[PDB]
């Protein structure tokens, strides 16, 4: 039953249970299973920093650019939650560096919001749009300024 | 890393913990390895009314457990969130509809869409038990 297997894959991926994930996949669970709002196992592993699980999901055909009903991508979550190694692997596997969520935020905005210097540097190197504006017209730069992180602002200009 | 994401003061937090007693606890679980479990026990032990929310259980720590916040019949003042950052932000709107005064994001649960949807007061990257210990403890 696909719904049962999908729910367990979602949970094991979120929990970082590397072994259970492989078992469930060997048993038919779909790497592209979605919950009610459109979250996938890759969203949750990315959000929670489960690096090995991120890699195995991708190797098994997970959509690196899946978006939930609010336009949230695995790259958005990895960037906000400050998971550098996951950000690099996602980008390497084709993640859209300039995806916009419901609020008009790109991964660069989200990196700026939680003040991740290393992640901002990586996104920029990968063609992040420094001029992108969110729903209220603000760039990643604007955000770091409003938050007083002017060291981040300086590389975001 | 337990640095608050919100800009609230100690007095704001003190008011929240003392003014409000009715807490919907989202992601409540019987598992000892879920912090939702140890926190819910601590809140019950310190005079709070806790209504567990988790569609995967009918009961948690001896209290009826509801599938969503709206399903709780009781008045709800605070919504205390123990779910993934991909998920937790969606409860602001649910809290607004319920008439809750406060939405409290525990460690590693906040995502900035919570701000846009935002009463209600947003507490972010703090723990209810740890704040209570710090401000109201013996
Ligand atoms: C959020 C956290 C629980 C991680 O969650 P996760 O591994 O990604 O798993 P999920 O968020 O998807 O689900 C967690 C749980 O709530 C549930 N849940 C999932 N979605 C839910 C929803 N939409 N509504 C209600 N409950 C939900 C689960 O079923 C579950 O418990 P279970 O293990 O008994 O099944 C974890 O990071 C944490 O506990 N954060 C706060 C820590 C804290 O502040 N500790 C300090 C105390 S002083
Ligand atoms: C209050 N406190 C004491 C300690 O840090 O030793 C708890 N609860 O952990």
């Amino acid at each position: 039953f696909g719904q049962d297997l999908g729910k367990k894959l979602l949970e094991a991926a979120a929990a970082g249970q590397d072994d259970e994930v492989r078992i469930l996949m060997a048993n038919g669970a779909d790497v592209n299973a979605t919950d009610d709002n459109g979250l996938t196992p890759l969203h949750l592993a990315a959000a929670n920093g489960q690096l090995e699980i991120v890699e195995v999901l991708l190797k098994n055909g997970a959509d690196v650019n899946a978006s939930d009903s609010a336009g949230i991508t695995p790259l958005h979550l990895a960037a906000y939650d400050g998971h550098l190694e996951i950000v690099e692997v996602l980008l390497k596997h084709g993640a859209d560096v300039n995806a916009y969520d419901r609020a008009g935020w790109t991964p660069l905005h989200l990196a700026a919001l939680s003040g991740q210097l290393e992640i901002v540097e990586v996104l920029l190197k990968h063609g992040a749009d420094v001029n992108a504006q969110d729903a209220l017209g603000l760039t990643a730069f604007d955000i770091s300024i409003n938050q007083g992180q002017e060291d981040l602002a300086e590389i975001l200009q | 890393a337990t640095r608050p994401i919100d800009g609230l003061t100690d007095e704001d937090i003190r008011e929240i913990l003392t003014r409000y007693k009715k807490i919907a606890l989202v992601g409540a679980s019987p598992k000892p390895e879920r912090d939702a479990n140890i926190v819910m026990k601590y809140l019950l032990e310190h005079g709070y009314d806790v209504y567990p929310v988790n569609p995967n259980y009918e009961e948690v720590l001896g209290r009826k457990c509801y599938p969503s916040v709206l399903d709780i019949p009781d008045k709800v003042e605070v919504v205390d969130l123990f779910v993934n950052p991909a998920k937790a932000w969606r409860f602001v709107v649910y809290a607004i509809k319920k008439g809750a005064k406060v939405v409290w994001f525990q460690y590693n649960t906040y995502y900035p869409l919570a701000a846009r949807q935002a009463g209600p007061i947003i507490v972010a990257n703090r723990c209810m038990m740890r704040e209570h210990e710090r401000l109201l403890g013996e």
